[PDB]
């Protein structure tokens, strides 16, 4: 199994510093080489960093010269992007990808991504309330119920319903920003009346940038 | 150095159809081009190596061509799973350049929303705040217009929508519109309606609710 | 005395620039670096090339040279041309084996050997992982690059050499693009070889990149050639010697000290040569 699991990203103060590792299950490291491609949301992919270990060489993109540096532990299968003097343009999804021709190759495998966020400051959790259903049953007042995960910072929240037990019908929405500059998204999951008060429903709302862990319950009406 | 102009920037086309995505390099590269499909969020995946050669996945309909300055990725019989975004990469020289992407949207048979409207409950009225959510579920096309009305007074410039990413299974969007008033404003009106002007509704369909437990 | 039916019986120069003489070797032998031609790798610039009609040391391992006559022509008229180590044996195949590969087919004195200018990559232990080396034409002239694809006879042969049956090779540049599939199949021995190996070659524009990618069967370049084309020449097939002399026409039979209009000697000719027909007398 080929693997590029990337770890250690998050929130940080501008003009700051975070190391970001790309480790490898399955295969070695030196004969290959790794590229860091990031993705500021909505633009499309941009290459920032590259390393050939066996060669010993590294090369960088115009836009991150002198700030970021690529290292790699032969002993640990891993490569590291040290990110100095971060900015709002560097707030992004960073991907390491596997590569062979140091003269210019393509990307066999990528990891999955790490999220790096860098502006102002905040290390805040989310409040979780219910979005109360209404009327009766399917086709004529259907049961569509949910959790509003309002006010937190930064992304992401792993809004998994009952350990992802019913991950069919779910719509954990794209977050949006209010006047305060705090991400808010709704969560919803559709179900008829045979799984109404007849069923139990928690949303395991998992904001990890300040590991708040709310298991709030959206049940039938309380009267 | 080099830049990879794409065309179109996004594309609508029904299942079975020939999608075509062209890419114009800024320097005469040669066959040093790759194509990437990336299903939003998750990490991108390689379609074509070396300009034409299908990568060893299960991509049978995807097929490269081109040379010199212009390269083309075709999709002969489109699917509910090809909704994603597509980039041409070069590796002729560094800095390694991609295009901006092409967002291929699937068309399908029109379906109406399961509309809902939702009050707050617990700690949300404990905050000097109130947020009412107006849910749509598995409609097509995207172009909707959820519109809030408090009593019969029409709203403006305070709610905010979120349209989910299209489904790879049937090609529908679920939407939610979150209306936010202060609790100094919440209880001062009794009725909150949310209407849904939609392409697949022969006339509008409003759901409302009057603040009522007691 | 104003016509010509005579030849000097020699092979003189042209623009005071002597022929490249290949001896018992043919062009392919000479470029691929056949061991039996080792005495003519240092050939520095020339007018026209001379094969002999019995120049049998060429492609000592069997199989096809692809576009041989195209490469023949390309090399005939050539000014200043120079061999260099394109993909050094030192640094270019780190994780493939760089010396295990020689053959009984290509021997220099009773010893298994192989072509100078190429190098036959075999697996290193248990795996032939993808190579993908590339060369940038940082020379300001047509770099001639040759390589081989090897075609073993058995499916077991493949594992033995290159491990992976899902084997390909790719060659790529701003002017060339081909994937090679190894066609593995039993054959009549040729030089005790059931296997075969095809030789291909391409020219690389100055500035241009050329890249080799392979999971197996690649016979990678080691030595390539920076060359400047000349024109108005070909290859002549003679047995008569070369000499230290000047001329402005050459033929397989001999040279022509000519100011005059036609000839009876040989139809294929080189440079400022009369047309072939029959021309002896003018009273």
């Amino acid at each position: 199994e080929v693997q590029l699991v990337e770890s250690g990203g998050g929130l940080v103060q501008p003009g700051g510093s975070l190391r970001l590792s790309c480790a490898a299950s399955g295969f070695t490291i030196g004969d290959f080489g790794i590229h860091w491609v990031r993705q500021a949301p909505g633009k499309g992919l941009e290459w920032v960093a590259g390393i050939w270990p066996f060669g010993g060489y590294t090369y960088y993109a115009d836009s991150v010269k002198g700030r970021f540096t690529i290292s790699a532990d032969t002993s640990k299968n891993t490569a590291y992007l040290q990110m100095n003097s971060l900015r709002a343009e560097d707030t992004a999804v960073y991907y390491c990808a596997r590569f062979v021709n140091w003269d210019g190759d393509y990307m066999d495998y990528w990891g999955q991504g790490t999220l790096v966020t860098v502006s102002s400051a905040s290390t805040k959790g989310p409040s979780v309330f219910p979005l109360a259903p209404s009327s009766k049953s399917t086709s004529g007042g259907t049961a569509a119920l949910g959790c509003l995960v309002k006010d937190y910072f930064p992304e992401p929240v792993t809004v998994s319903w009952n350990s992802g037990a019913l991950t069919s019908g779910v719509h954990t929405f794209p977050a949006v920003l209010q006047s305060s500059g705090l991400y808010s998204l709704s969560s919803v999951v559709t179900v008829p009346s045979s799984s109404l008060g007849t069923q139990t429903y928690i949303c395991n709302v998992n904001h990890k940038p300040s590991n708040t862990k709310v298991d709030k319950k959206a049940e039938p009406k309380s009267c | 150095d080099i830049q990879m102009t794409q065309s179109p920037s996004s594309l609508s086309a029904s299942v079975g159809d020939r999608v075509t995505i062209t890419c114009r390099a800024s320097q005469d590269v040669g066959f040093y081009v790759a194509w990437y499909q990336q299903k939003p969020g998750k990490a991108p995946k390689l379609l074509i190596s070396w300009s034409s050669y299908l990568y060893s996945g299960v991509p049978s309909r995807f097929s490269g061509s081109g040379s010199g300055t212009d390269f083309t990725l075709t999709i002969s019989s489109l699917q509910p799973e090809d909704f994603a975004t597509y980039y041409c990469q070069q590796y002729y020289n560094y800095p390694l350049t991609f295009g901006q992407g092409t967002k291929v949207e699937i068309k399908r048979t029109v379906a109406a929303p399961s509309v809902f409207i939702f009050p707050p409950s617990d700690e949300q009225l404990k905050s000097g705040t109130a947020s009412v959510v107006c849910l749509l579920n598995n409609f097509y096309p995207r172009e909707a217009k959820v519109q809030w009305k408090v009593d019969n007074a029409l709203q403006s410039g305070n709610s905010q929508e979120s349209v989910t990413e299209q489904d790879s299974k049937d090609s529908t969007y679920s939407l939610s519109s979150t209306l936010t008033l202060s609790k100094a404003d919440y209880e001062k009106h009794k009725v909150y309606a949310c209407e849904v002007t939609h392409q697949g509704l022969s006339s509008p369909v409003t759901k409302s609710f009057n603040r009522g437990e007691c | 005395n104003l016509l010509e039916d005579k030849h000097n019986g020699k092979l003189c120069k042209l623009r005071g620039v002597a022929p490249l003489h290949l001896g018992k070797c043919n062009i392919a032998g000479w470029i691929l670096g056949n061991p039996e031609c080792e005495s003519l790798s240092t050939a520095s610039s020339w007018s026209y090339i001379v094969e002999t009609p019995s120049s049998d040391n060429g492609t000592c391992y069997p199989g096809d040279f692809i576009d041989y006559e195209e490469l023949r022509e390309q090399l005939s008229s050539v000014s200043s041309f120079e061999r260099f180590e394109i993909f050094p044996k030192t640094s270019s195949w780190p994780n493939h084996d760089s010396n295990k590969g020689v053959t009984a087919a290509c021997p220099h004195a009773g010893a298994k050997s192989f072509y100078k200018n190429l190098i036959w990559l075999v697996k290193k232990g248990n795996s032939y992982p993808k190579l993908s080396k590339s060369y940038i034409n940082d020379k300001g002239k047509e770099v001639l690059v040759l390589w081989g694809i090897h075609h073993p006879s058995t499916s077991a042969d493949q594992q033995s050499l290159y491990q992976n049956a899902d084997a390909y090779v790719f060659v790529g540049s701003s002017r060339y693009s081909k994937k090679f599939k190894p066609e593995i199949a039993i054959r009549p021995k040729v030089r005790d070889q059931e296997g075969r190996m095809n030789y291909y070659w391409t020219l690389v524009e100055p500035g241009d990149k050329i890249t080799f990618e392979a999971t197996g069967n690649l016979v990678v370049p080691r030595y390539a050639f920076a060359m400047e084309r000349n024109a108005g020449s070909g290859i002549i097939i003679s047995d008569t010697p070369v000499h230290d002399c000047n001329t402005t026409c050459q033929t397989p039979k001999g040279a022509i000290n000519t100011s005059l209009p036609f000839q009876n000697i040989h139809p294929i000719t080189i440079g400022k040569c009369p047309k072939y027909v029959k021309s002896t007398k003018l009273r």
